[PDB]
């Protein structure tokens, strides 16, 4: 299947989901950063700090604006670029969970062989895999194949593509 | 059936009667007061035996004090315990 | 020393007497556990007269290896880890119930019983004798009931 | 209105949670027992007040006992039934409804095989 | 005669439902309480300077105070116990609604969602309850999979031959290079952009192994205890250390047991700046330490602010952020195993200095792998393998004042009291569970052993005996009452003379400004007339023995209320189950009683509560304080059931008794609580039966109080059952009782008090009631 660069509205949504230790669906897209984490202003400035390293430039008071219209403001300067933060978190995810014999390389070409998904699809599948970290060293390769399969189906659901 | 059950480290000792006497008198005293034991209970004689058998100086001082400080005017049960005590004190001093 | 004196047996009521009389007892239990020691603890609090000592040990009279050990533990010195005692009376009331076992059903269970109630009783007397002879004791004979 | 606020004690407003078991049992009789005809207006309202007394027994007994109101026939003299039950469990004179017993009361208030109770026990979505 | 003659012959049974009572103190009619106190006590004590314990709670290996008391004093749960413990342990959950069609209300099983009658709880669960409560085998689940039989530790090796190359990210490979230097080789794979790492011969490497550790048993909070069950949200659970949950749940439970369901109701009577948090710990959030120290080292995912959650005083903070929103004193002490006792003493002083009128005092300390190991290396914890060789089941491994005691069973949890000024307690009509007669701490002497128990606390019985020819009239309360009457006469004269003087000054004042001037000065004269009466009452009632060396602080405290030294019925020993401590305690008590001149044959009855609960370290003294209060109110002294054979060495201590079974007394008048922490932390605290207090107030005051408590006990009981069924005992305040704007106005005004806002319904500060003339 044809590649498509991932959208800022997925990268900023997975980032907030991960940092707030929450599920991807439990985040309402139209709600201010300062509303999600209102009490603990520390995790608020950690969101800001990650978004800064992710997409460089940030507007004035991104905390009073819902994530919805903050995703389209960030979309202007971003073009399929994972960035250092998200790359670092994906590297973190694989090393800790995926078992010996399942590194990014072979996980990328597993996404290419099983599903046909190229780079711009693969790096979106690895993002929803990070959104729902298994929190347990993957027992075996087979289990991890079912893990990626299931989080390629969630990638197919969120984008709207058939496999 | 022929498993080794015995071990020397599993041996339990009970020897500290000196304490137990004072507890076993204090259980009587408050049972008499709360009228769990009456003046027609063979338990009152049983207990009196089991205390006497553990008479010493400290136990006689522990009775003398508790019985002497009983307020006979608080109830009937207090007059009962104060009589019984006084007698049981005289017993323990004899069989010491 | 008295064996087969668990709660609600004749042994139990003997033990209550011996402790009431200021005796130094070793009672052996074949079902040793928290509940059992706590029961024996209560018995000694209530009844246990001055001078009286109670020693509750786990024991399986049906083993010779336990029967020789027990007596070795009672008689051996307080330095070695024994009681440093010398038995004046043995009451080996240990037994196990056998019911509706006529001649033809004599099996493992019956054989074992006989070994608790006769053979290992003999080995207990036997063992005491050996300990008394060994320590040069001839004017302190252990009443067996 | 014809259906008054049920949690009223002598004419001050309350809630089912701030009324004693006594208060509630008296207020039931008052709203459901007609003095003039010396009868329960509806046998299902008697059954109601009989369940409530059986619930008071259950809450304030210590061990399993017989029911003081063997048959709900005994309720035909309600003042004698209440006096009798609250004499047996006099701690239920001075103790507000156990949160569970409030919910049980409001649950009886929606029994579909009984006459709709002549009060409003609670302000919630089923107020209307 | 048909089945109709036999259905009318059949009788309806009634099955008992749990009715879990809060167990407030039983208030006697004024005539009866006036007999037990001496008649001369009325208006003798300043009630501002009297500290009362007005509500207590704990989270311990037996659940709440109520279940732990049940198991301590009766050795079994009643219906009400079994339900509460089943509800705590998340075996049962309440359910109102429809279940398989028909509408059901009452308990259900938490798993199956089967309806469960109350009668059937004891059959169904009381096995599992008692099987996963109290001292038992360390359950890994409860402690992040820690299994003391297989304890992980990593060992360095110097690799003797190069490794297979393994892929890693660039930043990861970079950090491998910076660590290992030339001993590693990192080579970028072109196409992927990931590196290949290869550790070379001479490079460090760390291999996990296991150690079989020997302390396998602990006093654990019941399996299935869960902070959500009280009504703490997941956000709080995720953020804070588990200890912070214990405290929070103990504090809301204490408040409920004080009748105060809404903490802001305190601020109807006191300024925000008088509600103290004088409650401490031993090692605070050790779970959060173990995070920053060891989980960070392995580079595990750990919250960025795990430092803040590990500090001793963070727990006091979270309580004050979520529940109290005060600006009262916050004195967090650290006293190893006697913290709880230090926290009372600080509190007591924090109210007697006037800086506060209510402290939350008590202790709290978690149990974790790091701890349990270090205590085993120190050899203070009892070696569980040795116990198993002695045929000790886990239950019976904590056995204080016993011959065969070897060391203490460690435990976890929290205990919290709420202490107040008696005056303020009567004014709010909260229940009074005890009087804090004294609290003190001491250090022992020079010495080169930190964990050494020592006889410093002896100095609570310090007094002079070289001049005891004649009775000191300063103890003769009647004399003291006379001297207080002598003073209040002078006070009378002083108030008249000041009212004259005022009138004289106010005559020269112009007539328009006369009213204002008189009001302002009439307040200040009322103030000074109070201040002088309370100063007298404090001089004669309370502080009569502070400047007299012929009266001991221990004698002094009792003598305040007319009690002799003989009245101290019960001493609640620390009683850790360790060979040095239990002997050192007993000797100390015994020597205090002997010096002061306790009558021969009148021993103190020893309570060794730790035989059941085990040793929660910081919180030990807060559980003994709860075990006291409930004794003082039940007259029931629980036996140390693990005292199988009292140690022959303790026979020499004439004024100490060692009960092995519950003694149901006719009364207990006072209770000692002694603790000896690590590092010469020695504490003592004397609690007296609250009834003595009522001797010091008039019939009308007493009866007004009784009414207000009776109301506040019903309203508590309602709130407790509504919170328990729907898991909403905990309700964190969303906002302070003042808007952000008024903060400044609320803090500055001494007389700012919260009033019900009709719109909201909740208690808030009103701008009308700040710097208000009225």
């Amino acid at each position: 299947i044809a590649d498509e660069p991932v959208k800022a509205s997925l990268l900023l949504h997975v980032l907030v989901a991960h940092k707030l230790k929450k599920s991807l669906d439990s985040i309402p897209m139209s709600k201010t950063i300062k509303d999600l984490v209102g009490g603990k202003s520390t995790v608020q400035n950690e969101i800001l700090g990650d978004l800064g390293k992710e997409f460089g430039t940030t507007p004035e008071k991104p905390e009073e604006t819902p994530l919805e219209e903050l995703a389209e403001t960030f979309q202007d300067t971003f073009s399929g670029a994972l960035g250092k933060q998200s790359s670092s978190l994906l590297s973190r995810l694989i090393s800790s969970k995926m078992p010996g014999g399942f590194t990014i390389t072979v996980a990328r070409k597993y996404l290419q062989t099983r599903w046909g998904l190229p780079s711009g699809r693969q790096d979106g599948v690895l993002l929803v895999a990070l959104s729902n970290e298994p929190a347990a060293r993957l027992g075996s390769e087979a289990d991890a194949k079912a893990f990626l399969d299931s989080m390629a189906q969630k990638y197919a659901s969120i984008v709207g593509v058939d496999l | 059936g022929v498993a080794t059950s015995f071990s020397r480290k599993k041996a339990r000792t009970f020897d500290s009667s000196w304490n137990w006497a004072k507890q076993s008198l204090l259980s009587l005293y408050f049972e008499i007061i709360h009228g769990v034991l009456k003046n027609v209970d063979r338990e009152v004689v049983s207990e009196a035996i089991n205390i006497m058998n553990r008479s010493n100086d400290a136990l006689i001082k522990f009775m003398e004090y508790h019985i002497s400080n009983t307020d006979e005017t608080k109830g009937e049960n207090y007059q009962l315990v104060k009589t019984l005590g006084e007698q049981l004190i005289e017993n323990c001093k004899q069989v010491l | 020393l008295i064996t087969g004196a668990g709660k609600g047996s004749i042994g139990a009521e003997v033990l209550q007497g011996l402790l009431q009389g200021g005796a130094k007892v070793v009672v052996t239990t074949s079902r040793f556990s928290k509940q059992v020691t706590d029961y024996y603890q209560s018995i000694y609090a209530k009844y246990g007269a001055k001078g009286s000592t109670l020693i509750v040990v786990p024991f399986n009279q049906g083993s010779k290896q336990d029967v020789e050990a027990l007596i070795e533990f009672i008689y051996d010195t307080e330095k070695n880890g024994g009681l440093g005692w010398d038995l004046d009376a043995i009451i080996p009331f240990a037994a196990i119930p056998e019911q509706g076992i006529e001649l033809e059903h004599i099996d493992s269970k019956s054989e074992f019983a006989h070994r608790i109630m006769l053979t290992n009783i003999l080995r207990m007397m036997g063992c005491v004798k050996k300990q008394k002879s060994a320590r040069g004791i001839e004017t302190r004979p252990a009443q067996v009931i | 209105f014809q259906k008054p606020w049920f949690a009223t004690v002598n004419g001050q407003a309350r809630d089912l949670a701030t009324m004693t078991y006594e208060e509630v049992a008296k207020r039931l009789v008052e709203l459901m027992f007609i003095r003039s005809t010396n009868s329960w207006f509806d046998v299902t309202w008697r059954t109601f007040t009989g369940d409530f007394l059986r619930r008071v027994e259950e809450r304030f007994t210590k061990s399993k006992t017989l029911s003081l109101i063997q048959s709900y026939s005994l309720l035909d003299k309600p003042d004698e039934a209440i006096e009798k039950v609250f004499n047996a469990y006099p701690a239920a004179r001075e103790q507000f409804l156990n949160a569970q017993d409030i919910d049980h009361f409001l649950s009886m208030c929606q029994n579909p095989m009984q006459k709709p109770v002549p009060f409003v026990p609670v302000l919630d979505r089923r107020f209307e | 005669n048909g089945n109709s003659a036999d259905a009318a012959y059949a009788q309806v049974e009634i099955q008992p439902r749990a009715n879990i009572q809060l167990d407030f103190p039983e208030l006697k009619p004024y005539k009866q309480v006036k007999q037990i106190a001496p008649a001369e006590l009325e208006g003798l004590l300043d009630l501002e300077r009297v500290i009362v314990v007005t509500g207590f709670a704990e989270v311990g290996p037996w659940g709440s105070a109520r279940t732990r008391w049940e198991m301590e004093a009766f050795g079994e749960f009643s219906l009400e116990g079994c339900v509460e413990m089943a509800w705590i342990m998340g075996f049962i959950s309440y359910h109102n609604g429809n279940l398989k069609g028909r509408p059901y209300t009452g308990w259900v099983d938490s798993k199956t969602k089967e309806p469960v009658d109350d009668k059937d709880v004891k059959a169904k669960y009381e096995t599992s309850i008692l099987e996963h409560s109290g001292i038992r085998l360390i359950e890994p689940e409860l402690f992040n999979g820690y299994n003391p039989e297989k304890k992980e530790m990593i060992q360095e090796v110097i690799v003797e031959e190069d490794l297979e190359p393994f892929e890693a990210s660039k930043e990861t490979a970079e950090q491998f290079k910076h660590q290992h230097g030339d001993k590693v080789d990192i080579f970028e794979i072109p196409e992927t952009g990931e590196y290949s790492v290869k550790l070379l011969k001479g490079a460090t490497l760390y291999i996990p192994k296991a150690l079989r550790f020997d302390r396998l048993v602990a006093g654990q909070i019941p399996t299935g205890w869960n902070a959500k069950t009280y009504g703490i949200s997941d956000d709080i659970i995720s953020q804070v250390d588990p200890i912070t949950l214990f405290v929070l749940v103990s504090v809301v439970e204490a408040f409920i047991a004080s009748g105060i369901t809404d903490p802001y109701e305190m601020y109807k009577y006191v300024h925000v700046s008088e509600v103290g948090n004088c409650s401490g710990s031993g090692m605070g959030g050790v779970s959060a330490l173990r995070g920053m120290f060891k989980d960070r080292f392995k580079d595990e995912p750990v919250q960025n602010d795990i430092l803040q959650e590990s500090f001793i005083n963070t727990m006091s903070a979270w309580v004050n952020m979520l529940l109290i929103s005060s600006s009262g004193p916050i004195k967090t002490p650290v006293g190893a195993c006697a913290t709880s006792v230090e926290s009372v003493d600080i509190g007591v002083e924090t109210i007697l200095s006037g800086k506060a009128r209510i402290c939350i005092v008590g202790g709290y300390d978690d149990f974790q792998e790091e701890g349990s190991f270090e205590f085993g290396n120190m050899k203070a914890t009892s070696n569980t393998l040795e116990e198993f060789e002695h045929g000790r089941t886990p239950a019976e491994m904590s056995r204080p004042a016993t011959t065969t005691r070897n060391g203490f069973m460690e435990a976890q949890g929290a205990g919290i009291q709420i202490i107040m000024q008696a005056d303020l307690a009567l004014k709010m009509g909260v229940p009074i569970y005890g009087i804090v007669a004294m609290a003190a701490t001491a250090t022992d002497k020079i010495g080169r052993s930190v964990p050494a128990p020592g006889k410093g606390i002896l100095t609570t019985a310090r007094e002079h005996h070289s001049s005891v020819k004649y009775a000191s009239p300063n103890l003769n309360m009647k004399y003291r009452k006379r001297q207080l009457v002598t003073r209040e006469a002078q006070i009378k004269d002083w108030v008249e003379n000041e009212l004259e003087a005022l009138k004289l000054e106010a005559e020269e004042i112009p007539s328009e400004d006369q009213n204002e001037f008189l009001l302002e000065r009439t307040r200040e004269i009322h103030n000074e007339a109070e201040s002088q009466l309370r100063a007298a009452q404090q001089q004669w009632g309370n502080d009569f023995y502070k400047r007299d060396p012929r009266i001991a602080p221990l004698r002094g405290a009792l003598a305040t209320y007319g009690l002799t030294i003989d009245d101290l019925g019960v001493a609640s020993f620390h009683g850790t189950s360790t060979k040095a401590n239990d002997k050192n305690e007993s000797a100390t008590i015994n020597e205090m009683m002997k010096h002061l001149g306790r009558s021969e044959g009148n021993p103190v009855i020893g309570v060794f509560q730790k035989f059941l609960t085990g040793h929660p370290k910081g919180a030990a003294g807060a559980w003994m304080m709860n075990g006291a209060l409930q004794i003082l109110n039940s007259g029931i002294i629980p036996g140390n059931r693990n005292a199988d054979n009292v140690d022959k060495i303790l026979e020499q201590f004439e004024y100490v008794l060692y009960p092995s079974k519950t003694l149901k007394t006719d009364g207990v008048r006072a209770v000692s609580i002694t603790s000896f922490g690590f590092g010469q932390k020695g504490g003592q605290a004397i609690v007296v039966h609250p009834d003595y207090l009522y001797g010091a107030i008039t019939e009308d005051r007493y009866n007004e109080y009784v009414a207000k408590v009776s109301a506040r006990e019903k309203s508590a009981y309602k709130f407790f059952h509504n919170g328990m069924i729907y898991n909403k005992l905990f309700v964190s305040k969303e906002h302070a009782p003042y808007t952000d704007e008024l903060e400044e106005d609320v803090y500055l005004d001494p007389l700012a008090r919260v009033s019900k806002d009709k719109k909201s319904g909740s208690l808030t500060f009103n701008s009308k009631n700040i710097q208000s003339k009225d």
